[PDB]
């Protein structure tokens, strides 16, 4: 149980009488009144202590990544990695460390949709026995900007316009694309956010990245540059935009329900922790500066080396106290890890400590149960708002004869203290510049686009098409075109069509290089466990009995099956009124249910008109495996789908089950999406 | 510093009354913790926690320190099975307002006419103090009102004191250079009541009271001061031996000593050498410091004493062994006298009364 | 200009160099570094003051009604109402008072969807010359509960489950329906939220209600009981749920952009302020207790009397400083108005003052520009976090000789002070009870349901059916049916069908057939179609675009907002098919020639998702909108199985389509397209 340490703060109210917050049993369902229909009395201490706690429930949302969800788990090291790092949690094979992980979007406020298009957060805390180590990462390996001082400018520009607070959780407005075109370093992360990375199927189907080059340091002080990677064992998987949009309305909690359900059902998700290791003298040797956070290091130059595995297997008990209150910091560093002179990471160290003072409104937030380390806190800090401890040492200063030297200094050789990488030097003039090695803003965006499949590339172009068409300002759109043209003339040409702007080549940064590991749709999933099948059935005839047997066999393969019908008859999990194709990864019509796709059975007061046809139509159009058993073939016919199309399965129950399970591995059937030039005559 | 008191921290078996001052306190103390602790969870701080257990549907708030199991944080509810459950007078030992309390009359922004006498009980309190105790009250008023720059306010103060006692107003008026006002007898009376006076009763114990023993590092005074100290400590007194520097057996230097720290001052034998001449002029303490400590202790009404030849120290400041609270002679006599004097604590014979 | 007083705090940065917050020109695009590829220096004071301010931008969202938007306007009194109230802002005909109104949902957090189904907030501040007067209302006339001490219970049950924080901005989960069924007083507001009031077309198409009975008070202390009403001059209008769900994802800002656009285009919305006025002796005369906020007073017993009109004509300049920071309070009361012993209102007075301490983290929030009164503040309050004034009066206490008695006490006779209604009394024992006159939780829900049209009733049935089907606990669903059965046996039976349960036997205790006016939405056509939106589906190929432009020009002549849609942003094209959705429009019209993108080659362009033009037209028809097609474009209507002789479907020449669409927009929703049980 990764939550074991939190059990001392858990409160059980079952079997108990109601109390105030200072004790004493009470009733709190009637205000104290001066007479039968009289006014409420100020001496009603019960009312006020009740409503005061309610009135003060909210704390500021996170300034970014306000929307997200998390879970507890265990990290297990695959070996003794002291040859590369002194970090304790990596010091022995099969050594286990508790973790908490929070995933998130970035721009939207607390109650915005999971399936907005956005960069996604992927923040892991390791509760190591030498302190909390945080890897505060994203599901994309590159960030928009090169210097942390520019973070408010980026965030202001993609967050809602400050006059009307429009639009929510979206980059598709004037100010965002004004910034992307004015600050071309942003183009690389922009392409990633315009790909499947922007609309992932779930948190469990994302990779994770520390983005920054960090340093691993051994006991003797020798260092190596490092990039952190999380590789999902569930496979990467993404939606399509026209489906993500409907899902934002039909279920804004899609991703957080996904993670909660996967953990409750015993299908805990896993990721492997992998590193790229670079010699210090090769920091600038791979065609870019490894201090530049707008670049990633191609795996052909440095392959991933797995260090261990993280498994998330316990949901929180109280979302607010755990998920909402947890405070990640890239400054949460331990012996064996060190920073680099990456100017984006540099400012992050200041900003995450500072922002906690706003969110928690006091300096003792590390005393909150979810933030406490498991290794012990011993220093001369005192007082502060909400101080939760009572310190015994009355000589709270160093150096000191009276306290005998305790708590005592720890460094590289004594007490396993933290130490900065010994060989690090500063050289040159104090400056407010960036190294000219950071200058190339276009080569790697082109490398990323080059490495996606043709339909994947079309998804990127179609996302830009959708987004830039929202830009009202003409010049901003032309500014966006000119910047895109620097990455790829063809990309600029195909975007220009949607904007009604004119298509010339600017080849300075053009190239044809590709690299592995950035595509989503060029590889099928390694497992279909926890994937969802919506079985469309009906309450008339024998369809339900067949749907139950269909559900039974599908569940044997680890699939979550929802049988749908007009009302909640025995064996029905959901009504047509409450169902939508966005909730499922495949849609199967049970035999006999073809009656609700036309004629009388399709017009009923119990669900919106055409709803079963719409669920099947959405499912097909969005690339899902779709199927019909037996006579339900007619339902496929009524929407114009042919039985032998890719990802379409008709026949008896056994072949449908087999075909659907195979199609779930492919996950999305990309022959259903037109590519530029397909429609030409 | 963190503890958060509230008059609204009430338990079963106690209730409020319609005291209009109490009524508003209940609001003010809850609300003010939001400022001092900037959050609603201050009752979770260790010093504020009850020992009896907290079970309700409150959640969240800044600094939420617990993790609640019950996900049905509302009442009434079928899903939590009725828990946490309501408690009242009959079940669950719940709090309840007094059953017989009634409201009657108009909603008003007024105070009952029964509140209108502001002078009788001030007069009753002053009546029930000793004569020098009374003089302490008048001298406090004389000191305080003398700082008031505005003439009319001073006359306003006198007009109001005259409604309590004409003699109080007369005696305060002298310090202010203001005329004795004419009697306003409406609230005058001569009644007395017990339990409000301080100086009319000696102390039930002298344990922990403090004795400053003024000594000197020259001669054999410190050995005698140590013997004096050990006997006084047998009665539970805290004894500080004072000398020019921190020699063996010295607790404090003259430079750091002051009469305000002690409940009795006694000069050890031989220490009269620091009350005049060369021993009173030393770089190790401010000029006159030993004489100032004895003078202060005498003038502030403490038991003061000197052993043997140290009586000369009492002479040097004009004090005579005749006096109440002044003791001289050999060690055992001074010990018994000082210990008796600490029961009396303050010797009010040394404070002049108006027209005495 | 309603925002005139705010102009002295506005800050223009055009033409200026960047500065710190303490002055001094700066550059703030590069961190200070030790060497070319060096670490950032702690002495970079420029970096830290810029990032500290960014790091601390957020304040806590409102504990309820977190999601909302607002605007400035003017309220105009139609008369001298001194005969019923001493309130100054109602004291003369044509007297004008600045207002700010915020509209909202209730349950969702700050980024939740506008078209979630919920009760809606309707909060109005009058900046009167005798202080700020707030009417903190909802778009529904009754509330869920009868005593304020139960508000955390209601809100906890409606808001997301505390283990996983699911679901966002929705009552469709176990805990809410557990509460609705455990606390039957909630059924009346529940029914309202299950009707069109829960999914309004816009803020401008809602009525508003103070809900509580208040008191109007004249200068001589005479009082009348009062209900506040806001009547929209735009007409009430609602969506269908299946449409609101899609709109929640396609545009979460649907309502805040609608109000922004209407104001910006010169189509300022208006509401009339109206009252019901009854004597003190009528408090228990109409079969319920007027202190009970779960009941409304039927207009047949006390008609609406209009007092004036409010018009919202100025958008905020900075959303955060104005809309986010504004702090409403039912305690914001002025001379001429008083409270009643409504146990729900009573506790609100404490709660809204207290909660501002959390949201603004200090006691001086009334000093913020959007919160300041226009009538002047003179008292002995001092200090506090963020104290923004410098007080001259050094004798900050009363009573006092030295301040000469200033600031002076004001009451009923001196200085136009506030005064509690002089005749109010208290009688009986102190009690933690409710009046037995509060006992009936079912009659008025039945009255409400009885007063809706038959399809309007099905919408309520289908909302309950949708909601209750998400409840996983079997017994909670049974408890729901037992409580619905006390309102209407028919409602329970029709709801039970979707739940696969057996409805209980009839329970005739509270059944009745009475109806009341003014609670229905769909029984009345709209009084104006100004600001209503038409999507024109065209194409870039052929001559369709030119006809769509001519169709757009004629439609705009009737005050409509027209969006021409095509494959890409050609000349005259407002929006691409990729970006378009039927939820954005009040009517959908296929321009002549655009039938070519509903079938064949033209429907398969990579520039938009497959079937997108046909889905837009399909959505518009099934969601009940006026739909049409000009000339050859009627092939598009035939491609989705719709024909011209249907209500709200129009075909023919341009002149015929425009006239038909515009009259159909008055009907707004064609209810003949929705099946009714049976
Ligand atoms: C590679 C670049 C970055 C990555 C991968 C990243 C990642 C993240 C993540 C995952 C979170 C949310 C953690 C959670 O779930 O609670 C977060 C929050 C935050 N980020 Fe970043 N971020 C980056 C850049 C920056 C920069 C440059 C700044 C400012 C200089 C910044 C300031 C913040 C702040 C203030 C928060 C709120 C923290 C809190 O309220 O607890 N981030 N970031
Ligand atoms: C007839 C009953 C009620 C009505 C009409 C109502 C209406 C409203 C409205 C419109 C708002 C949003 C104001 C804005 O736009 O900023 C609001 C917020 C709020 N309500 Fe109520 N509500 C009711 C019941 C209650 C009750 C019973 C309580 C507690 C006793 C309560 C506590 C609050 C609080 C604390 C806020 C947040 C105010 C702020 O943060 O500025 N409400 N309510
Ligand atoms: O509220």
């Amino acid at each position: 149980d990764a939550r074991q340490r939190l059990k001392e703060v858990e409160v059980d109210d079952n079997g108990q009488f109601m109390t105030t917050d200072f004790g004493g049993n009470i009733e709190e369902q009637f205000s104290l009144k001066a007479g039968g229909r009289g006014s409420t009395l100020l001496e009603d201490f019960i009312f006020r202590q009740k409503l005061q706690h309610f009135d003060h429930e909210r704390i500021p949302e996170r300034v970014v990544h306000a929307r997200g969800a998390g879970a507890h788990g265990i990290f297990t090291s695959y070996g003794d990695w002291s040859n590369i790092t002194a970090a304790s949690f990596l010091g022995a094979k099969d050594k286990q460390t508790p973790v908490f992980v929070r995933f998130s979007t970035v721009a939207g406020s607390r109650g915005s949709a999971d399936t907005a298009r956005d960069v996604h957060g992927f923040a892991t805390r390791f509760y190591t026995d030498e302190g909390n180590f945080d890897i505060v990462g994203n599901n994309i390996p590159v960030f928009f900007i090169q210097d942390a001082i520019r973070f408010p400018d980026l965030i202001h520009s993609v967050k809602p316009s400050p006059d009307n607070e429009v639009p929510q959780a979206a980059t598709a407005h004037d100010s965002a694309w004004d910034f992307f075109s004015s600050q071309p370093s942003a183009l690389h992360t922009l392409f990633w956010a315009m790909s499947g990375n922007g609309i992932p199927r779930s948190y469990r189907h994302m990779d994770g990245f520390g983005i920054h080059t960090f340093r691993l340091v051994t006991e003797d002080g020798k260092s190596k540059l490092v990039k952190w990677h999380w590789k999902t064992k569930q496979g990467k998987a993404a939606l399509v935009w026209e489906e993500a949009q409907v899902l934002a309305g039909k279920n804004a909690d899609f991703h957080r329900q996904d993670l909660w359900d996967a953990i409750e059902s015993g299908n805990a998700p896993s990721w492997e922790l992998a590193v790229q290791l670079i010699d210090e003298d090769k920091a600038q040797a791979y065609g870019f500066d490894l201090l530049d956070p707008t670049k990633f290091l191609p795996e052909e130059f440095a392959p991933l080396q797995v260090l261990g595995e993280m498994t998330l297997n316990r949901n929180p008990m109280n979302y607010f106290a755990e998920t909402e209150q947890i405070s990640f910091q890239p400054g949460h560093i331990v012996r064996g890890v060190d920073f680099t002179e990456d100017p984006l990471l540099q400012g992050r160290l200041y900003s995450y400590l500072d922002t906690q003072l706003n969110r928690h409104r006091g300096p003792n937030f590390e005393q909150l149960p979810i933030n406490r380390p498991v290794s012990g806190v011993h220093n001369n800090h005192r007082d502060g708002q909400g101080q939760a401890w009572i310190h015994k040492n009355i000589h709270h200063y160093s150096p000191s004869y009276l306290n005998k030297g305790y708590p005592a200094q720890a460094n590289q050789t004594v007490g396993r203290g933290f130490f900065t990488t010994p060989g690090r030097t500063a050289s040159g003039v104090l400056n407010r510049e960036l190294s000219a090695t950071f200058d190339d803003h276009y080569t790697q965006p082109r490398l990323f686009f080059n490495s996606l499949t043709p339909v994947e590339q079309q998804f990127v172009i179609n996302a830009i098409r959708f987004e830039a068409s929202h830009v009202t300002n003409e010049q901003v759109k032309k500014n966006v075109l000119e910047q895109l043209n620097k990455i790829s003339n063809d990309v600029a040409k195909r975007v220009a069509v949607a904007l009604g702007l004119e298509a010339q080549p600017d080849p300075t940064y053009y190239h044809n290089n590709v690299t592995r590991g950035v595509s989503i749709f060029n590889e099928s999933l390694p497992t279909i466990a926890t994937l969802r099948v919506g079985v469309l059935s009906t309450t008339k005839g024998g369809s339900l009995d067949k749907a139950k047997a269909l559900k039974e066999q599908l569940e044997k393969d680890g699939l979550k099956v929802t049988v749908i019908a007009e009302y909640l008859a025995s064996g029905v999990d959901q009504t047509y009124s409450a169902a939508d194709a966005t909730a499922f990864d495949a849609v199967v019509v049970a035999e006999g249910a073809e009656r609700v796709f036309s004629g009388k059975g399709a017009m009923s007061p119990l669900f919106p008109a055409g709803r079963p046809s719409q669920i099947l139509t959405d499912g097909y159009r969005w690339g899902k495996p779709v199927a019909a058993v037996g006579s339900a073939k007619k339902a496929l016919q009524s929407i114009g789908v042919e039985e032998k199309e890719a990802g379409v399965y008709a026949g008896a129950q056994d072949e449908v089950i087999k075909g659907v399970e195979e199609g779930l591995k492919v996950f999305k059937f990309l022959e259903r999406f037109a590519v530029d030039g397909d429609d030409e005559e | 510093e963190q503890i958060s008191f509230q008059p609204g921290h009430i338990v079963r078996g106690v209730d409020f009354t319609e005291d209009p001052l109490l009524q508003g306190r209940l609001y003010s103390y809850l609300d003010t913790q939001l400022n001092r602790h900037r959050g609603p969870n201050f009752e979770q701080l260790p010093i504020n926690r009850p020992v009896s257990g907290v079970h309700n549907n409150h959640r969240d708030g800044q600094g939420q320190a617990w993790i609640h199991k019950n996900i049905h944080h509302y009442s009434p509810s079928y899903l939590n099975k009725g828990y946490p459950a309501q408690a009242n007078q009959t079940v669950g030992r719940g709090f309840f307002t007094t059953p017989g309390r009634t409201a009657s009359g108009v909603l008003n922004r007024e105070l009952s006419a029964t509140f209108d006498d502001h002078y009788t009980q001030p007069r009753l309190f002053f009546n029930s103090l000793t004569p020098v105790e009374q003089q302490f009250v008048i001298n406090a008023i004389r000191f305080e009102a003398s700082h008031v720059t505005n003439e009319q306010v001073k006359k306003n103060v006198l007009e109001q004191l005259n409604k309590i006692s004409n003699d109080v107003a007369k005696r305060v008026a002298v310090a202010l250079g203001l005329e004795a006002p004419q009697p306003d007898p409406t609230y005058y009376h001569n009644n007395v009541t017990r339990g409000v006076s301080i100086f009319n009763e000696s102390l039930p114990t002298i344990a922990t009271l403090r004795v400053g023993v003024l000594s000197t590092t020259k001669g054999g005074s410190l050995d005698k001061a140590k013997a004096l100290k050990e006997q006084l400590e047998k009665d539970g007194l805290k004894v500080t031996v004072i000398a020019e520097y921190l020699a063996s057996g010295v607790d404090q230097t003259y430079s750091a000593a002051d009469a305000t720290a002690f409940d009795a001052v006694v000069v050890a034998e031989g220490a009269e050498r620091v009350f005049s001449g060369k021993g009173a002029m030393s770089p190790l303490f401010p000029a006159g410091r030993p004489s100032q400590i004895l003078t202060d202790g005498y003038r502030w009404g403490k038991p003061v004493a000197a052993v043997g030849s140290a009586k000369k120290a009492l002479q040097s400041i004009g004090v005579e062994e005749k006096e109440a609270g002044v003791y001289a002679g050999a060690q055992d006599e001074v010990i018994k006298g000082v210990e008796e004097g600490l029961k009396v604590f303050k010797f009010l014979e040394r404070f002049a009364v108006d027209g005495d």
